[PDB]
């Protein structure tokens, strides 16, 4: 039984698994050792696009604060202010019944760099490295983009390599949670601001990555196919924005 | 007249002794007959002086000092003179990569201790503490690493008497880091072992016959006692 | 299943009880292929000597209706590796009661003839074996999956320590 | 939720039914009012052969310390020392799901004497009265062994007579537990040493008997057949052995 | 006059020569700076095979705790527990009359390594390096095993080399006793646990060796031949066993 | 048996490791095929040992010691010796 | 070393009356000799031994 | 560059017979190693008269 109340939003659940605070520290404002503070106006839960969990699902990944670029006041402040700082509260919901099988692993990765799909090193463009609210998907094998004329310039994550050339089994080094359909249908993570600077640009740099992996295969009774919605709801915390200037409009396509 | 200052364990064992000689060559890689780098397994049983001194006791503890005395010479005298040589000695603990080529990744020394020596400098000296997995070094092991069990195949479970469990103390890889000289050069490094803070237990009788192998085996020379009359002074 | 996700799962079924082991491996974290690639194994690969106990955890990823009982045993060094539950139950063991706890942790005691163990494959410092067997069976009702996977995890205890830093054997460079 | 830790063994369960200490007394060493004490070396859990529960099952019976004759150090000490004394910790595991039906009755009987199958009184041999780790089975009716030439000389337990000419309903007089598949899938019993002597031979005399009876029929959903494994794990307690002598080798067959 | 009482065993003699405690220390249990302790059940005297002393006898050798592998509870614990530790009490009996001549030297050697009979170094097998209760014999000269097809893989001890390439005269450096037929017909030794580890395997490593050498020739009156029984009785002390596991069955032949 | 003195961050990272090799030549300037001077961009990613050790953590702070091990050799043996 | 400068003397063993044995007793009997250092024994000037050799 | 070895042989110690025999192992014989060009080697010995 868990209740997450923040700003003007509240999430109530009865199938939680307590929670883990990344590195043991909650988000806090910068100490002494003109700022803009939206406070509750921005510190609230926003629901991202719900994904489908199938037997063939390989995993999903989102970038923060990238996923919140279009979420109202938070995105507006990010595009209006040069520098910013904020922690995150992540909530993953995966409903299932007593006849379902499977398990999800939620990993909060600082500096989640993903391997590209092109021979040229780090040749992914900004528009493909910043999917937005829709995040992305993991692949079961590495595919090399040979389209020299029009390279895709997209990432090529590999599920068992975690998308960064590291065995998925070691991915538990990062702050993580396990949503087991037989014990809990949701999980929560608290991610404090992580960077080498007190404040940093909200458009050039991504602070966190959320990776959802199918630790166990999805199954239901004796049916040949089943689908489970997975919902990702994220709320910024201790919002701070600096360097007011003209609105920034990142390129698309 | 007693004093007994030079008869102590420290005085008896605190003496440098040559245990091995590592030979390396500076020559063109295309000559398969030349060894650009060498690897020597660390052990005191290649010699007889320090081995005999150590086998006086069954168990021992001590810190060690290693000294590397480097010498070099030419294989010809019609090619002028070569440039100053620089040698690299890398320690390979158990489980660490064994160099395969003279300039492979294993020489990066990311975490392997390494010593660099310039020809003409005073011989390199290093100190190492007690690195035995057990509580004391063992010079003899009345046992086997593997004990064959009933029902096992005849090709499995076999191990040599005594084997080596506590004796796996790493190896040393010696190479030349300078460019391959046009004229072949031959270098030899003598490794001198000097124990300190020596504590000993379970004294053993001195060896009587020549040493044959790391164990106690012998094949010949089993007649050390000379002839002398019973009633002859 | 090698070099994919499937290698991280161990399968279980609702078949009748059998003494055939479910899982088997050797307590050689720095040498065993299944443990050498874990964080414990990777850290140990940087050192020559290590000591201390370990925790092995198993998580059940089946359905709620699924229940059963499993045995996880540790055979100390110097004995023939367990081949059946009858030999497994002669040493330290734990009972995983799937239905009350979804996870089970077993602590491997530091039973050794030497102060420290080596991070290489050698019979001198054998760490024993770890085996997993059925106790009765996995029981599932109608309209429930009959193939369920379990996940294994390994971690170091508070007394774990390493020494004699050395280069690893899982690293290479061209030229 | 129960955890039984003894010697170098541990049993953890989450479907227990607390426990009952026979006669309200735990095993204890002999008080004053050269001994051999294996201590933890022998006081540990050993798993006996798992039996199958079917619709036609009539019950199972084991003898103690007979069932532990081959369980490592305990059996070795029993066969090496003339006299011995030890209590028992018995754990019965019977896994089942929410769709299963049935109930097991576990009875700890002191001096569990069973009726023979032959006309001659008490004519069962030692080799058949001491099955060992495999225990035995109950019959639904009394069958008389008429093989005069080669009598079987085995026991003939009857389920409704409890194997001793006593109605099974009264068997609850003994220390007992009930494993109901709808409330608990396992049970535990603590049996102190019971005898007219402080110590007694570990080969001539059996101290306890464990009887598992199908108090309710086994059923599963609407299936025509179902099988449930039943596991019996036993641990000696307060081991004491006396009278060291040459190893005893009981006859077989 | 000596009486050695240990466990359930007692040895009384009136022709002893006091005793020597090896290195001046009695066996003791491990100090702080689940264990199994058989106590008196294992700490008792066991008699090994009696050997014959003749004029041509060259000597005998036994290994410990190898010689006790089959001596009841001690061997059972050694084969059931991975690691172990125990001291030894050795008693050598050599009866003789006033008309007999000769002397025996009993040597307790730590890490008694013996030279092999094959050209290959340390090529003796486990089955030949662990004779058991029967020990072995010393040779008067070194014989090289040239049976390449089927090497014997046995030891080749030499009496005057002590079997390890060391003059027999220096063998007195080890804890030793002298049984002189004109002063004493028996001797006793107390050997504490000796090893580089607090505990060690009881099957892979041998802790002690007992060597009986004919320091003086055996003779009796003016007879042309005489034989003297020599008995070796050994008792473990401060038995400690650890790492309970499945029984170990060393290979034979 | 714990100690944990060699498992510290200092002990783990306080080890010399080769990161780059800079090659230079002493020859006549008129030979365009020879490099009289060399320039190397400072970075630890040219190797794999120290790179792997450092990538174990996302952020780090430390002081650095640089050691320059210099070796040289001739391209011929028929021209006596150089200074 | 063997030198007349530091001669240590000689040690000799003789009969005093005889060895006496009765009938049916061995007439050839062996004695064993042992040598040990006293509490005042000391050594100095450590040097290599003359009973050790190595090939090459 | 030449390297020289000077080994002390006290009374009763082995006399080297070959240039690379066992006697040069310096197991217990004091030895001094000199590299050409270095300052002349110097050692000190106390009173060693019997
Ligand atoms: C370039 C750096 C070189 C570093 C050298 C470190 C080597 C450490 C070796 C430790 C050897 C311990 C002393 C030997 C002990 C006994 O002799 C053996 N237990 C018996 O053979
Ligand atoms: C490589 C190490 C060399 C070590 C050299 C040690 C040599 C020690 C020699 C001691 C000589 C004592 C001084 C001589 C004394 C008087 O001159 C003589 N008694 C009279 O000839």
């Amino acid at each position: 039984v868990m209740q997450l109340t923040l700003g003007n939003s509240t999430i109530t659940t009865q199938e939680a698994a307590n929670s883990v605070v990344a590195y043991g520290r909650w988000p806090e404002y910068i100490k002494d050792s003109q700022p803009t503070e939206p406070d509750v106006a921005a510190c609230r839960f926003y629901t991202l696009d719900t994904v489908t969990w199938r037997k063939e699902s390989r995993g999903w990944w989102w970038k923060l604060p990238d996923a919140l670029k279009d979420m109202g006041l938070f995105g507006q402040n990010m595009f209006y202010h040069y520098l910013g700082r904020a922690g995150y509260t992540v909530h993953v919901q995966c409903n299932a019944s007593k006849f379902h099988q499977g398990a999800l692993g939620v990993f909060a990765v600082p500096e989640m760099c993903l391997a590209g799909d092109s021979t040229t090193h780090m040749f992914t463009k900004y528009e493909n490295a910043n999917p937005g609210e829709k995040g992305g998907e993991f692949k079961g094998s590495f595919t090399l983009d040979t389209n020299a004329t029009n390279p895709a310039r997209n990432f090529c994550p590999v599920d068992y390599l975690f998308g960064s050339g590291v065995l998925a089994g070691n991915a538990f080094v990062y702050p993580h949670q396990i949503i087991n359909l037989r014990t809990n249908n949701c999980a929560t993570l608290v991610l404090p601001y992580v960077n080498s600077l007190s404040i940093d640009s909200m458009t050039k740099h991504n602070n966190w990555g959320i990776a959802i992996l199918p630790l166990a295969p999805l199954d239901f009774a004796t049916e040949s196919s089943t689908e489970i919605p997975i919902t990702l709801t994220i709320a910024p915390m201790c919002c701070e924005f600096n360097g007011l200037r003209n609105i920034t409009v990142p390129r698309t396509q | 007249k007693r004093t007994r200052s030079e008869s102590t364990v420290e005085s008896f064992f605190a003496r440098g002794a040559c245990v091995a000689i590592i030979e390396v060559d500076n020559d063109a890689p295309t000559k398969r007959a030349s060894k650009l780098f060498s690897v020597w397994k660390i052990t005191y049983k290649d010699t007889v002086q320090l081995r005999r001194k150590l086998e006086f006791f069954t168990y021992s503890r001590f810190d060690m000092e290693l000294t590397f005395v480097v010498t070099s010479n030419y294989t010809d005298a019609n090619n002028g003179h070569a440039l100053n040589q620089v040698y690299q000695i890398m320690f390979i603990p158990p489980g660490a990569p064994i160099p395969g080529k003279w300039n492979d990744y294993t020489w990066q020394t990311s975490s392997n201790p390494s010593v660099f020596y310039t020809y003409g400098a005073p011989p390199a000296r290093i100190s190492v503490p007690y690195v035995g997995i057990a509580n004391a070094y063992s010079h003899f092991y009345d046992g086997f690493a593997k004990v064959p069990l009933a029902g096992q195949a005849s090709t499995e479970g076999d191990s040599l008497y005594g084997a080596a469990s506590l004796n796996d103390f790493g190896s040393l890889a010696v190479r030349v880091v300078n460019d391959h000289n046009p004229t072949k050069l031959t270098s030899k490094i003598r490794v001198y072992m000097k124990p300190k803070h020596v504590r000993v237990w379970c004294p053993r009788p001195p060896r009587a016959v020549p040493y044959y192998g790391p164990g106690v085996d012998y094949k010949d020379g089993l007649a050390p006692l000379p002839e002398k009359g019973l009633t002859t002074y | 299943r090698k070099n994919t996700m499937d290698m991280y799962r161990v399968e279980l079924n609702d078949a009748a009880h059998s003494d055939t082991p479910i899982l088997c491996f050797s307590l050689s974290p720095a040498s065993d292929p299944r443990l050498a690639h874990t964080m414990l194994g990777e850290i140990l690969n940087y050192y020559t000597h290590w000591a201390g106990s370990l925790k092995f955890t198993f998580l059940f990823c089946g359905s709620m209706m699924a229940t059963g009982k499993l045995l996880v045993s540790y055979a100390p060094p110097g004995a023939e590796a367990p081949k059946s539950r009858k030999e497994a139950m002669l040493g330290t063991h734990v009972i995983w009661d799937i239905g009350l706890q979804s996870s089970c942790t077993m602590v491997v005691p530091w039973i050794s003839n030497t102060t420290y163990r080596l991070t290489i494959n050698d019979s001198f410092t054998e760490g024993g074996y770890i085996s997993m067997f059925y106790q009765t069976r996995v029981v599932v009702p109608l309209s429930t999956p009959r193939k369920m996977d379990i996940l294994g995890f390994v971690s170091a205890c508070n007394d774990f320590s390493v020494r004699l830093l050395r280069d690893t054997t899982h690293i290479s460079q061209e030229a």
